């Protein structure tokens, strides 16, 4: 192997933990509260307490569910997040962003498998709703990526989707497509506007709620990791060369938009993605295609 | 006793009860003109890039 994997994984773990801390620090600031102060003094150590405590809690034996699939769902998500970040930072793959798109279509499996574990009639509909949201806004993400590839060419003039080459130049023409990429990124991370779960999940309709140990931990960590990956993609594609500050700022923007916007009903968000976002992304694609090379 | 909480002589100063309508600011036309200008600048940048490449 290579020493680079350590230099990628370790920063991701630290960053995700502080992402979780940031989420509440911002929400408190918006609501005239303060960042948690009983865990320590600086507050740097607040997430480690949660993770270490979650480790201590006594394991619960699985009930009325297949053991393999139950173990598989965390491994699948923890694999997709790692492969994504390590193909975003440590690879030269000509169609690397297309690979990231493929890796984002595989995030649907973890939710679906979690829903299957419940094996409840209500949970079957609830998981179908979540996966419907992910596939519906993944189609729009694919069209946006198509718009990204029309404007991205390498020095030798060969069309491609290399993250380094798309990052090298900042194109203001793509900004109309970056707004759609940002809305879709909110959808794929199940943020508040597209957060169908929370209303349905107050009762045990079905979700990752079942886990309550190292299994639940990875899911939440992966959620923030995916959100940060989307922020990185927004930076690399529409905002120039990769900047750590920009990735953090985009995450903060996600939290801000979350706070300021109410959630949508099932039909409403899906109607937005099919009859609003998709026609706009197709018009932007045809316009960019017609502008030419 | 004979001294109780009574309103001050002359009454309290007036307060505001009705809502304030603050819907002043940018409207649709300005956004359209700004978007049109930004798009034209983007098209010029695109053409320059497409030629240099
Ligand atoms: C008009 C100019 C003429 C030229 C023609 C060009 C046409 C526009 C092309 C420009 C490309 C940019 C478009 C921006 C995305 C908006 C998509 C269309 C707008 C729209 O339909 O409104 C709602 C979609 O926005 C939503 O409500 C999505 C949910 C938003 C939640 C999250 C928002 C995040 C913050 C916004 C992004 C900002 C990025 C950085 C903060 C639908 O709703 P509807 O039902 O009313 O429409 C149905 C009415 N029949």
């Amino acid at each position: 192997m290579n020493l680079n994997i350590i230099m990628t994984v370790l920063p991701l773990l630290v960053s995700v933990a502080f992402l979780t801390l940031s989420e509440r620090a911002v929400m408190g600031s918006l609501q005239r509260r303060m960042g948690p102060a009983v865990s320590g003094a600086f507050g740097i150590l607040q997430p480690f307490w949660d993770g270490f405590k979650l480790a201590v809690k006594e394991p619960i034996l699985p009930a009325n569910a297949a053991a393999g699939i139950f173990y598989a769902a965390p491994l699948i998500c923890i694999c997709i997040c790692v492969a994504s970040w390590c193909t975003l930072l440590l690879t030269d793959l000509s169609i690397g962003g297309l690979f990231l798109l493929l890796l984002s279509s595989l995030a649907v499996y973890g939710v679906l498998l979690a829903g299957y574990s419940c094996n409840s009639k209500y949970a079957f509909l609830g998981c179908l709703r979540s996966v419907s949201l992910m596939i519906s806004y993944e189609l729009v993400i694919s069209v946006v990526i198509l718009c990204v590839i029309l404007e991205t060419r390498d020095g030798n003039g060969f069309p491609c989707l290399n993250l380094t080459e798309t990052a090298s130049q900042t194109k203001i023409i793509l900004i109309p497509a970056g707004l759609l990429f940002y809305i879709c990124s909110l959808a794929e991370s199940k943020r508040v506007p597209f957060d169908l779960p929370e209303a349905e999940a107050e009762l045990v309709a079905g979700y990752n709620v079942e886990y309550s140990s190292l299994g639940f931990a990875v899911f939440f960590v992966a959620e923030y990791g995916n959100t940060l990956l989307m922020a990185a993609l927004i930076n690399i594609y529409f905002l120039g060369k990769l900047n750590s500050a920009l990735i953090a700022a985009i995450f903060v923007s996600f939290i801000w938009v979350r706070g300021t916007l109410p959630r949508y009903r099932y039909d409403m968000f899906m109607q937005i993605g099919w009859k609003s976002l998709l026609p706009v992304a197709l018009a932007l694609y045809l316009a960019q295609a017609s502008l030419g090379y | 006793p004979k001294v109780q909480d009574v309103p001050p002589p002359g009454g309290f100063p007036s307060i505001r009860i009705e809502r304030k309508l603050p819907n002043t600011g940018p409207t649709g036309l300005a956004v359209f003109l700004g978007f049109t200008a930004f798009m034209a600048l983007a098209v010029n940048q695109a053409r320059d890039r497409k030629s240099t490449n």
